[PDB]
């Protein structure tokens, strides 16, 4: 019977339950972005690395939502290896830094993926 | 110094010489007390305990002035016969008592001390309201004066019926039956005290039904009428939700029964009442639970004050003569405090202080309980004109019905008025104005033979 | 046929044939009738006043259905003595009653009878709430397992303290001592009954340095902290403004003496405190008035369901060994009728009916009344865990203060629980686990020398 | 469309399979309080199904429980817990108290994982 | 002590030696269950998905007390054919229900279990409301004794018409049907079902147009009007 | 018609509802459930998590890594119907909370 | 006279007043707890073993009550054995947490018994 | 411009005569709710001066008492009556009560003059 940790096991949604992604597989969901037509886009944050609520409290506004973007979302791009290649230059840069890699839906307007691609240390 | 231990009340409470501020609240409580508690001790025991004291030490006690706050027992009357039954006077200091609150009031001079182990029986027989207090009450909505000229009526006691049975009728036959009372003489109907909001019969119903027959009846006499209308509910949001619907509908009483009822609402029921012109009627309900007994609890009279200030337009005050229990002497002590604006010290009635009431209205008192066409002229000798008479029994149970159950009373009630102002005298010659009555009314005289030989008397 | 005129009551009104419905109310009358009045009379008597009868018939009963609604007197039992006193059981339909409402079943069950001339007296000592009447009511507004969830306190009783002088004390001193007191391990303080707003004290400045107070020293000792704040008021409208306030500061809980209040507006209150997430905390302020005798009243049992119905989480329930009277099985009885589900017949605790509440709410007793240290294994073993025991003098009247009071009595009752726990006997060893319990605590021991001798014992 | 016309005597039995909604009409609607566009950005939660929890037993959990049991579920994983369809406000747990202890758990719980979390 | 996993319904939820108690709702249920599926279990099935059960074990179910709170199936009766339909008698306790709340109970001995892939299919038919759940409820708002006072009409059937064309008419066109109704002898006229307000009749101009037209038809009749 | 689809339906812009998936669904049902809702759906598991061996805050756990498992592998191009009963058995390798939970529901088929 | 300090008396409930319970009374307590039909199980904290309020404030509202579960309440023990057991073992796991053993009734449906188990060292 | 000046020391009196009102801030305000035009066109008098009388004695009249004289005043062919300054409301006449019968006493002697009364 294995308890489990309500300390040091801070999640990042989809994706954060597996083990880290490898980098092939960091590829492999850049990939599934192109091959079903959305934009990809990365975002960071370097202060608090997940929700909190400081302004304001009522029902659906959290703080903590949004992080910076990185430059621009990648229309034009068509190769998975431009995209990690910017995760490289993201790190490269804000080493003690979240990274979360996104991709958009034109049509619908939604992120349709989104996860995890960089941590600082340890959080 | 503050020493911790326990010290006998005496010490701090009984106070022989304390001269009373005309500020002050005073009680009279009968105190019938243990073996070997003595006199002194239990005096103070009750008055420490009504006010500022506890049962051992304190230091908090220093923080403030006992001497400003306290309550003090200061006088010991020892009692004829009840062996050692004895007297004991206390005066509350004004600022113990929170503005326009009967409740706090009732909380502080009855909340414990009657519980004390230390005794075997306390009542409380007259409370002294200070005037400077009977200040922070609005008191009655309207008072004897308002309530007859918004009527009236005048110069004659008022005339009032019970609906009959307590419960059990339903809403169209309690308002044909209301109709049929007002129209044959009465100036008031009324509902039983346990007419409230039940399945034989919903409230608002009853109301709409009740004003019709109002109205209808108005019409018919060309007399003023009212029916009287429980407000009486679990909460008070019910019970004002029944008093607008009775605004609405434009009629002129309503009901309230202030001891279940209780007091918070009854207050706030007179409130509604001022502010929006509604008369308003009390029953006393309950009453007998606690003023019943001669050794333990509260005469009516304390209970009668308490009416006063909070507010109502009626009261409940006994019959003297009819079914429940209420003696004369004591019974006339009573309506002078509902009904005047002073009232001195008269022991030989139950009067145990001079009580000023500072112009607050009075309370039209209500004679009601197993009367009948034959107790009409004990009746006005009694209460005077200032009063209720009140005839479900003497009315919904007359041979010919309602209408004239109400025209015998009606006249009986009339036939008394004129003999006493011709200068008759009601209780020699009582039984007579009643038979020379049976002359002209044939509604009455049905209602002699009826009740001929029910004498309420134990 | 419709016949005018006085018949006995016994006719209607005594059915020794009867078989009460599960929808009865059902009413124990302990009656002491006048010289002549039989039995079957007097108990009929009763019945018919506090229902749908009247002295006299009258024509409107033909109107509905009697048999469908009056109380019936069904049973009489001899009770020892001459005196000729005795036991009359009364049924009453439920639909005499008005659903969730208090004010409606006392009224009419005890509007009138209690003064009857024709009794010499008369005790309503316990009513059978039928559990189809139950579920009209929300009763409490969270209940013992609600209360312990939300303040997280479990297993053992909890422990309170009311503020003293009673009256005299500032807004600012209140808390002074509320907040010395919580600190020291009280679960809660309290407003006296006594207190709402004065001249020496307005209520807000109090609620204000009581809830500074509150918290301070939860953060301080890291254990939920509550101060009762007594709503209880003058008028309805006052009395809502006042835990309102409350609502707003974020305090745990507030406090009503429900029957100087009344049970109209202590019923408003326990709907407010539901819907506003509100403890109630009860006083029983003015019952030994309505209780004390044994032949005149209404017996605190009565008292204690109709609270449970009219709704609050806490009422006071007597100490037993303390200065306020109370007997022991007879408390034992009132406490399971407050607390549990189903409550079987009980004539040597004196419960006279089968007692179903069908899921509603359980009160928790407050034990509180010139108690102290060395009772409290008596405490702990008469009441149970599922109390509140509070400690005014008791805490106020350590030598050491306020913070010494309050732990000398957490370690004490800790004593006791552990004791208990661990298979020892609190009417045999609790002299010595408190002795025991000094060692270790100097606060306790403190505290148990100055009230080494005192006793209450009538 | 269904009022009667399904107790009709003349007939064995009636089925509504589909409706079309005109458009015109679709447009006297605000429907959805959110949509699936807004309900993902409020909570920012992308790329995968939902995952909730239905608290059992059905009934019969007192409040203080429910919540020790939300918190639980929502700790270990899932972004939504819930009430069974029954769990309204009954005598073994009053809605009010539920809400309350619910609403900590609900906050508890999310501080824990760094997760938006919904009860 | 807890063991996970699926266990049958029949061992919790099926009770032929219960005794219904005067505050249990009783439900009646016609159930027509799959092939193979035994009374005894499609039964209990039934009363476990209606009020606290689940289609595995919980461990939470011993933080509370399932004998308090659990629908039982306490009787199946046979019914004629095969089919090898029944009939399903379950009790469920009061303390499951919202006081005043035809909508938790309906929720709930009707919210799920007609869904079950193990039945062909299923049918409530009866429920008894104990008395003590009746009083939670206000009801009608007057009932049959009250609407005969209000209006004063006695000794017979009352009398009716719904306006046609159900659809399409005009306000000031319907209370022209509504006065002409009224009048004639009819104790009501009224609104359609279908009939809320739309295009070619909002209602507000309908309620005006049919007083207008319970009026003046009363003081012809003499007679108190509806509509 | 083949999907009982009788008429085309314009929506205008009205937003869309979340489906909800629910009853007796567990750790074992989670790829044929992604293969049918997708992305846009709500899973729901009452008996699936508060009936785990080990309780609430693992059963979360067990179907919490179970459904990411099936994402990604989804992602990665692996057919979720045919693939299914695996990508959780190399699943139940990496969580303890899952592989539990598969051996307490091995063998429970919701079919008739 | 002598003054109840203002700091550093941090309280627990049941029996925080009294000396430490040496584990022939934590026995006992259990003993009791079995005795009379109710269920152990064991809670314990790492962040934030007091009530706070952080997240709403109003009446009846507070942070901390709820700690994490460990395991799940032990249904069929019968021998008090098994709750030291289960105790010394989150304490192992956790030597800083702060543990409570509390039985649970199911009839009632409250905790019928709740005291301390293990602190950590230092606050 | 009332405040303080009328209290310094380097004074012994000081009386302020007249105020401008420059027609700018006149403008920001309503003053009389209808003014003199329209009053006469509500009571439909013109001529003459308007009558009234204040009810006497200033205070200490009873509710029905105050509306006894406010008839037989009206009646006889005054325009207005009128409580006095002090008359509020008090323990010998509450207002809600004056207001009452004195309405019974407006409307009572405007069908017998013919002549619109007020109070
Ligand atoms: O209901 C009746 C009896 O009516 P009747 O005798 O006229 O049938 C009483 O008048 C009052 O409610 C009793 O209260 P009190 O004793 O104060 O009057
Ligand atoms: O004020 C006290 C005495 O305080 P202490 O004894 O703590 O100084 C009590 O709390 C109640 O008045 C007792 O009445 P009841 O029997 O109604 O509780
Ligand atoms: O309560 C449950 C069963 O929970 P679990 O199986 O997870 O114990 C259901 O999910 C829905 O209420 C049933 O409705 P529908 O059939 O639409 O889902």
């Amino acid at each position: 019977m294995q308890v489990w940790p309500p300390i040091g096991k801070k999640k990042f949604e989809t994706l954060s339950y597996l083990p880290p992604l490898t980098r092939d597989q960091l590829l492999k969901e850049v990939e599934y972005l192109l091959r079903k037509g959305w934009v990809p886009c990365l975002e960071f944050e370097l202060k608090k690395g997940f929700v909190y609520r400081e302004h304001n409290k009522s029902p659906g506004y959290y703080d903590g939502r949004y992080w910076t973007m990185w430059k621009l979302p990648m229309f034009g791009t068509t190769d998975p290896a431009q995209v990690l290649k910017e995760l490289d230059e993201v790190k490269k840069e804000y080493p003690r830094a979240f990274v979360r890699v996104i991709g958009f839906n034109n049509v619908r307007q939604v992120q349709c993926i989104s996860f995890i691609a960089h941590t600082p240390e340890s959080y | 110094g503050f020493k911790a231990g326990v010290k006998d009340y005496k010490l701090t409470y009984y106070t022989p010489d304390y001269q009373t501020k005309d500020t002050d609240i005073l009680a009279a409580f009968r105190v019938t007390p243990q073996p070997g508690v003595p006199p002194e001790e239990a005096g103070a025991a009750v008055a420490a305990e009504s006010s500022t004291g506890t049962w051992t030490t304190v230091w908090t006690d220093g923080l403030t002035s006992l001497d400003r706050y306290k309550g003090r027992c200061y006088e010991i009357e020892p009692v004829p016969g009840e062996d050692n039954q004895f007297i004991a006077y206390v005066a509350y200091p004004l600022d113990l008592f929170e503005e326009g609150s009967v409740t706090n009031m009732f909380t502080s001079i009855v909340g414990n001390v009657f519980g004390f182990k230390a005794l075997r029986a306390l009542r409380l027989e007259d409370l002294r309201i200070p005037y400077a207090y009977v200040k922070t009450f609005q008191g009655p909505p309207h008072g004897i004066q308002v309530e007859r000229d918004k009527l009236n009526k005048y110069g004659r006691p008022l005339l009032g019926c019970t609906i009959k049975p307590k419960l059990g009728l339903s809403a169209k036959n309690y308002g044909r039956a209301v109709y049929e009372c007002l129209r044959g003489g009465l100036d008031f109907t009324k509902d039983d005290e346990n007419v409230n909001s039940q399945p034989f019969m919903r409230w608002r119903d009853r109301f709409l039904f009740c004003a019709e027959a109002i109205y209808k009846s108005q019409a018919e006499t060309g007399e003023i009428k009212g029916h009287y209308l429980n407000a009486t509910a679990g909460t008070c949001e019910e019970m004002l939700k029944r008093a607008v619907f009775a605004r609405e509908l434009g009629v002129p009483i309503v009901m309230h029964d202030y001891l279940t009822g209780g007091f918070t609402a009854n207050t706030t029921l007179s409130h509604y009442c001022r502010d929006n012109g509604l008369l308003l009627h009390i029953h006393r309900a309950m009453h007998a639970v606690i003023d019943r007994q001669k050794n333990h609890g509260m005469h009516f009279r304390v209970l009668a004050k308490a009416l006063r200030l909070s507010g109502g337009d009626h009261i409940h005050a006994g019959t003297v003569v009819g079914k429940l229990e209420g003696e004369r002497e004591i019974t006339l002590g009573f309506v002078d405090l509902l009904r005047d604006d002073y009232i001195k010290k008269d022991r030989s009635r139950g009067i145990y202080f001079t009580q000023d009431w500072v112009s607050l209205p009075g309370v039209i008192p209500v004679a009601s309980g197993g009367i009948h066409v034959w107790h009409m002229p004990a009746l006005t000798e009694i209460f005077g004109d200032d009063s209720v008479l009140q005839f479900g029994g003497g009315t919904l149970g007359h041979p010919w019905g309602n209408a004239p159950g109400a025209v015998a009373n009606r006249v009986a009630l009339e036939a008394c008025v004129q003999a006493r102002n011709e200068g008759r005298d009601l209780a020699r010659e009582g039984n007579a104005i009643i038979r020379e009555a049976c002359k002209w009314s044939p509604e009455l005289a049905a209602a002699c033979e009826v009740w001929k030989e029910i004498k309420f008397e134990f």
